[PDB]
């Protein structure tokens, strides 16, 4: 029942003596007979470790307490005591340090604390983010050692929220060239600055942002416990969200809470059976504590009914119990406060949140980024690739119908992939998708960046690798990341192709159609292929997913996967010159081929009638504008004009 | 200079033969204070090691204290890490507690261990398993440091390997088992390969539970990393004959085999970086009260005797001379091959049947089939060389084609 | 299953959807 302690300052020793003298048996009901002893920390790390190894484990101690700020290791962490007591499964109370790397159960077997580490701070930040729908955030963490674990936890929680952030990487510890990333963040979704570095590493970023006037509206600064103290309050903008946990700042209150937790743990241990003493660490003794895993379970895997904090639902890692927060605001270094976290959900206090932008309501955090990468993909019915007339200048033509043709400056290859590998000549593209892009550009103002992608494949998930992981490729892999979220292409939403992101309203329902030289699905010629029935369609398209879902065309899939070409210009030129037999694509291409060529039968035999929606990101504030534009185009007379100009175009 | 070979192993070997090792190991007249010493830590406790370190530090500031043991212990590893972080001395882990690989080491610590890392062990065990066409594995981790990195490396190796690998549920042994919540998990394990990433006592307990609950059969091949078989003098009786033990060293690579290499690397680094720091042996005075151009992070590129003994950011041999051995019948480690820096040099390419692993195994269900080259039958072909492996549909046939007629 | 039972013979059951473009000429 002997309990030890290791402090450095006399005030901590006096507080521990008072705590073990008075109000020591109040925790619980059993009359404890603990023998509390304290060891003064030595200025040298080796001498103190030797004193620990010769006193604590020799006196058969059960728990300790390390809360002195001036550690002899000059690193603000109890390194020697922990490295010496970890062998005997001793619960080293590391409440003096907040390093999330030391709180991990990987390198430290028995190492608990009563101070929220960087992981708990990141969890609280993530909980505060989902309240105001802060999905696309940026992380400006400059620290490396604990910053890596912080950003890993952040990205894992973002993936668990069915989303993905944009900036979760570090740049440099304590740098001054953050002007580029700040200017890039000036045109992003949210201005929520996530900084979880040390004092100087955060002060450098603060002064660098102050030199660039980065103190506008919408900048939600999330700081930790020891990030703004002494002089970092001036470099940081006035109005930062200063997190603070109960009994975290006051040393006496923290020591009292730790003593109460230790008393509750000892009482819970005495409640059950198997009350054994740790092996005495004398010379030649290399015994392991038998009740080590059980002690870890009763510490972190169980709950606490009483104690100093008087809360329940203790964390499963022994870092910090989820309780009420005391987050105080620092508007010009005053006593103002913001919404505190009450362990399960943030509850607003009497005075609402004050923001540095100037107002008190919800600031302009969730801002629509004007930089929208409009990736252009080569399509057969809509995109008409042709060399540009003038150098860097397109001539908008006008057909015999009532819809004008607007050519966009599509920067990309001038021809298909087999023709040229890749070009950077800004040719002219025009089509239904181009007209929709022009309508969206003239409706709402935004900086569009058009660029023609090289490949023309959709990039399904049938035989792709994607760094040996299940993700999308081609032009859809960048959509989930957040770079090119607006794709001007009629993506058929009929299967798990669109289970991650939601598309817009389907504007066409033509579906898919086969070509004849196989006149219908009921004919055995279409079901059972042959040597001449070639199915050289676009590789990794929706037809592949449709054939994977259907189980009656197993003999057809064998002559389908090994025939799909990567490009489509060679395929359409072959099927036009009487080389291919079956080509499953949209009805507009077959209609145009039948209009321009009379030798082709073009029976159609279309029976899919699937919808065609514009590919857009699910979590984005621009997916509603696309639906509104589609609805306006449908209710107006432009629908039949676009149809007669693009789909049913006769020459 | 001074080479303090603090051999703390249990075996009482003659330390007189260590002083005369300066001659053949680059006997140069540049080091002046060559105070070569050797101790023998008898009591297995951190206090004795701390006292020995504090006594050696007072001996005219002894620098470069190479330490090594015989049994891998988690306490000795943490103690040496703390010593290398505080005193900032380039310690060289040879064997035992000095070679216990941890998960995350300190950046300022110069703990240079000898052997293979967890990723190298995973790579070589994956190569061994793929050489025998064994894809049904069961990974079992524990609370010891090196489980999350190990499972991450396993998942990474499974992803890039497109030849098929049965990824069963991972069993965790972080908490103590009471034979009430782990027997149901061990009963569901039906794979042949049993990845047992635990300690010695934990492995003995797992083998005892498997023998008591009827889990040991003629198809279960247990595989243990270098953490389990971290010694060549103590072998438990619960381990059956055939336990694949991939150890970074054996009786051939004893302590004296690496002491000379470490001394040579140290004196080479000293002779190379002596022009920067004139007074290299500069340490603290004692344990009471008490990186710019030193020899801390400047010995990670010395190539001794051609061996690629370079260290990583944390410090570990990139290309160690590890020997892969198995367990024989008479409780001895029978050598079956090794692993070279280029590829896996499996000496015993023919995997034995091992119809009776333990003593109480009367079941003998190991057969043998012989086939020849026939035109209407299966056509004799070669293995796919794009990944040095094949698929489950193509059964690996043990060929016996000779190079020449006169050659044997 | 009871509803989709008397639809065995279908001259233009699955061919009626081809109305957008030209048929076999």
């Amino acid at each position: 029942v002997n309990i030890g302690a290791v402090l450095s300052t006399r005030k901590h020793e006096q507080m521990f003596r008072e705590a073990v003298n008075q109000a020591n048996k109040r925790h619980g009901s059993w009359k404890i007979q603990l023998n509390a002893t304290s060891v003064t920390h030595k200025p040298n790390a080796i001498q103190m470790a030797l004193s620990v190894c010769e006193d604590l484990i020799s006196s058969q101690v059960y728990a300790i307490l390390v809360s002195h700020p001036p550690t002899p290791n000059d690193h603000f962490t109890p390194t020697p005591v922990s490295y010496t007591a970890g062998f005997y499964r001793i619960p080293v109370l590391g409440l003096t340090t907040r390093m999330s790397i030391y709180s991990d159960k990987s390198i430290h077997l028995s190492f608990l604390r009563t101070v929220p580490p960087y992981s708990h701070q990141s969890s609280v930040w993530f909980e505060m983010m989902r309240v105001y729908n802060w999905n696309h955030i940026i992380l400006l963490v400059s620290d490396d050692h604990e910053g890596r674990a912080a950003q890993k936890r952040l990205e894992t929680l973002l993936e668990e929220r069915e989303s993905k952030a944009e900036k979760v990487l570090q740049f440099d510890p304590g740098t001054k060239n953050v002007t580029a990333l700040l200017m890039e963040a000036r045109e992003l979704e949210a201005r929520v600055i996530i900084l979880s570095a040390s004092e100087d590493d955060a002060a450098t970023v603060y002064r660098a942002a102050a030199m660039l006037n980065m103190t506008g509206s919408g900048y939600v600064w999330l700081v930790g416990e020891r990030e703004i103290s002494g002089n970092a309050l001036r470099y940081a903008p006035d109005g930062i969200i200063g997190l603070q946990l109960i009994n975290g700042k006051n040393e006496s209150a923290h020591i009292s809470d730790a003593v109460g937790v230790v008393a509750q743990a000892v009482h819970e241990l005495l409640e059950k059976e198997n009350i054994t003493d740790p092996p005495r660490g004398c010379v030649g003794n290399t015994n392991i504590w038998k009740t080590g895993p059980l002690f870890k379970r009763v510490l972190m895997s169980s709950k606490y009914a009483d104690g100093v904090t008087g809360r329940v639902e203790f964390n499963e890692d022994g870092d910090r119990k989820f309780a009420n927060y005391s987050i105080m605001n620092l508007q010009n270094r005053k006593l103002v406060q913001v919404g505190i976290y009450n362990g399960t959900h943030v509850i607003p206090n009497d005075r609402k949140i004050i923001w540095p932008g100037g107002e008190t309501e919800k600031p302009r955090g969730y801002q629509m980024s004007t930089r929208l990468k409009i990736v252009t993909i080569h399509q057969e019915p809509f995109v008409y690739v042709k060399p540009t007339m003038s150098d860097g200048t397109c001539k908008e033509e006008f057909t015999v119908n009532g819809d004008p043709v607007k050519k966009v400056i599509c920067t990309g290859p001038n021809d298909t992939s087999p023709g040229s590998p890749r070009h950077t000549v800004p040719q002219c593209c025009y089509g239904f998708c181009i007209d929709l892009l022009i309508k969206l550009a003239r409706t709402m103002n935004f900086t569009y960046e058009v660029h023609l992608v090289a490949d023309g494949k959709f990039g399904t998930q049938e035989r792709v690798n994607n760094s040996n992981k299940k993700e999308w490729n081609g032009m859809m892999g960048e959509l989930l990341s957040g770079q090119a979220d607006m794709i001007v292409a009629p993506l058929t939403i009929n299967n798990e192709r669109a289970q991650y992101i939601e598309f817009s309203k389907p504007f066409k329902y033509q579906g898919l159609t086969i070509l004849v030289k196989i006149t219908g699905i009921n004919d055995p010629r279409l079901r059972n292929p042959s040597d001449k029935f070639i199915y050289a369609t676009v590789k990794q398209s929706s037809v592949d997913i449709y054939f994977r879902r259907q189980v009656e065309l197993s003999t057809m899939y064998r002559h389908m996967e090994k025939h799909n070409y990567e490009s489509a210009a060679e395929a359409i030129q072959a099927v036009r010159d009487n080389k291919l037999h079956a080509f499953i694509w949209d009805s507009a291409v077959l209609e145009f081929e039948a209009s321009q060529k009379c030798d082709l039968v073009t029976t159609g035999e279309l029976f899919f009638r699937s919808g065609f929606g514009i590919g857009m990101r699910k979590d984005s504030p621009w997916k509603q504008n696309v639906s509104l534009s589609i609805l306006k185009s449908h209710e107006n007379g432009f629908m039949e004009d676009l149809d007669k100009t693009w789909v049913r175009y006769q020459e | 200079l001074n080479i303090a070979v603090l051999l703390g192993h249990s075996h009482d070997v003659t330390e007189r033969e260590l002083r005369n090792l300066w001659g053949p190991e680059q006997a140069t007249g540049l080091p002046l204070d060559v105070n070569v010493v050797a101790l023998l830590m008898n009591r297995t406790d951190p206090k004795s090691l701390i006292t020995h370190v504090c006594d050696l530090m007072s001996g005219a500031r002894i620098h470069g204290l190479v330490f090594g043991d015989d049994t891998d212990q988690e306490a000795v590893a943490q103690m040496l890490d703390f010593i290398s972080s505080q005193t900032f001395i380039p310690i060289l882990g040879i064997h035992g507690g000095a070679s216990m690989i941890m998960a995350d080491k300190d950046p300022t610590s110069t703990f240079f261990q000898f052997g293979a890392s967890i990723q190298q062990q995973a790579t070589v065990m994956l190569k061994i398993m793929q050489d025998y066409d064994w894809h049904v594995f069961s990974l079992v981790t524990t609370i010891f440091p090196g489980y999350r990195d190990f499972i991450s490396f396993i998942k990474t190796t499974v992803d890039n390997s497109f030849v098929g690998w049965d990824m069963q549920n991972v069993i965790t042994l972080d908490t103590s088992f009471e034979d009430a919540k782990t027997q149901v998990q061990l009963k569901k394990i039906h794979s042949s390969v049993i990845l047992l990433y635990c300690s010695k006592d934990e492995a003995v307990l797992i083998l005892s539970e498997a023998r008591s609950l009827g889990l040991t059969g003629y198809d279960f091949f247990w595989i243990v990393p270098s953490l389990v078989s971290g010694n060549t003098e103590l072998i438990p009786k619960e381990f059956p004959s055939g336990l694949i033990s991939v150890s970074y060293d054996d009786w051939d690579y004893s302590l004296e085999a690496r002491v000379r290499d470490g001394l040579g690397i140290l004196t080479t680094a000293a002779s190379s970086m002596l022009e920067k720091f004139s007074y290299i042996p500069e340490a603290k005075a004692s344990c009471y009260g008490q990186p710019l151009h030193t020899l801390h992070q400047f010995m990670v590129n010395v190539t001794w005797d051609g061996k690629d003994l370079s260290f990583t950011e944390e410090g570990y041999q990139v290309h160690p001379r590890l020997v892969v051995i198995v367990l024989n019948k008479d409780r001895e480690w029978e050598k079956v091959g090794k692993w070279e820096n280029q590829t896996l040099s499996l000496r015993h390419a023919v995997w034995p049947r091992y119809k009776s692993f333990s003593d109480c195994e009367p079941d003998d269900n190991h057969l043998s089939i012989v086939t020849l080259e026939e035109a209407p039958f299966v056509i004799v072909e070669d293995i796919d060389p794009l990944t040095e492996t094949c698929v489950r549909n193509t059964v690996p046939c043990r060929k016996f084609v000779k190079i020449n007629n006169s050659t044997n | 299953v009871l509803h989709d039972k008397w639809y065995k013979v279908v001259p233009c059951g699955k061919r009626s959807f081809a109305v957008t473009e030209t048929l076999q000429m």
